């Protein structure tokens, strides 16, 4: 989707289109649901041999 | 310390270098319409077509 | 006006030459030049002479892009070996620019 916005959004830096700013929210949001996730599975592969 | 600092053919002119330089150089390089000589205090970085000398002299680089 | 004095002023789109350091993109300042002179006279029939040390930004349009961080203007007196007494004169405008670098840490960085 960033690339389908690459070609449409005016190049100038005074200030940060609110389209911009939403992509941008929702890619961290995706960021840390990956972090999150890796870490739920590192809990879940826990065992006794490895960790108290 | 004393240089020569004129251009190509025009009349001679001297200058006094700063403390603590030693030398004279010499640019010549045409361009479209002739042939230009920078003389100058110092010894400068050139560009691959141009004919620099450098003298540790005094009023050397005529 | 009746002395003969007279005052032109026609409008222009300058597209100048100007070398383009890339090492620190985004945040790079670059020094773009404007040489002007007469084509087909030297110095002793036709003589330049600049109006001010610097160009003249009154109404200059913010851009959104660049900034505007010095500008200044100096004249040059050019003698050849071939002509011992003919100067070629030309007066140079330089404009140093800064870069806004938002737009490229914002959408690359
Ligand atoms: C961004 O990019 C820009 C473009 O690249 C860049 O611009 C450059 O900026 C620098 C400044 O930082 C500019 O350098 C200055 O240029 C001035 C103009 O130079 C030309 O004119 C000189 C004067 O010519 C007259 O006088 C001669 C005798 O003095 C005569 O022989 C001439 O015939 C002529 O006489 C006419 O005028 C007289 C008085 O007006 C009159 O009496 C007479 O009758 C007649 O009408 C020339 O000497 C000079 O030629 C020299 O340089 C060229 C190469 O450029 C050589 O090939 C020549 O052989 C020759 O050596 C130019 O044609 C200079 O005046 C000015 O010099 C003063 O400052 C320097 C500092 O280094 C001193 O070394 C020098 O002695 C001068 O000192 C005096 O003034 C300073 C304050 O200014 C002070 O110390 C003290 O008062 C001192 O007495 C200087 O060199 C440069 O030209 C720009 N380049 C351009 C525009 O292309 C810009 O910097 C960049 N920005 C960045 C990177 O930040």
């Amino acid at each position: 989707f960033l690339l389908l916005l690459a070609d449409k959004v005016p190049e100038t830096s005074l200030s940060v289109p609110i389209i911009i700013r939403y992509l941008m929210f929702i890619m961290i949001l995706v960021a840390f649901s990956v972090i999150l996730s890796v870490v739920v599975l590192n809990l879940h592969h826990r065992s006794p041999n490895t960790h108290t | 310390r004393i240089c020569f600092n004129h251009q190509s053919s025009q009349p001679q002119t001297t200058k006094t270098c700063s403390p603590g330089e030693s030398s004279c150089y010499n640019k010549q390089w045409s361009d479209f319409r002739g042939t230009i000589i920078e003389r100058g205090c110092g010894c400068p970085t050139v560009k691959p077509g141009i004919k620099l000398s450098c003298c540790e002299s005094e009023v050397c680089n005529n | 006006d009746y002395t003969g004095k007279i005052m032109w002023t026609p409008p222009a789109i300058f597209k100048s030459y100007c070398e383009i350091i890339v090492t620190h993109f985004p945040f790079d300042q670059q020094n773009c030049t404007m040489k002007l002179g007469i084509w087909t006279y030297d110095g002793t029939k036709v003589s330049i002479s600049p109006e001010s040390d610097r160009p003249d930004l009154s109404t200059f349009m913010e851009s959104g892009e660049w900034v505007m961080k010095d500008y200044r203007g100096w004249k040059h007196w050019v003698y050849y070996t071939c002509c011992p007494d003919t100067p070629y004169l030309d007066i140079t405008y330089h404009f140093i620019m800064q870069r806004i670098p938002l737009y490229f840490v914002v959408n690359v960085i």
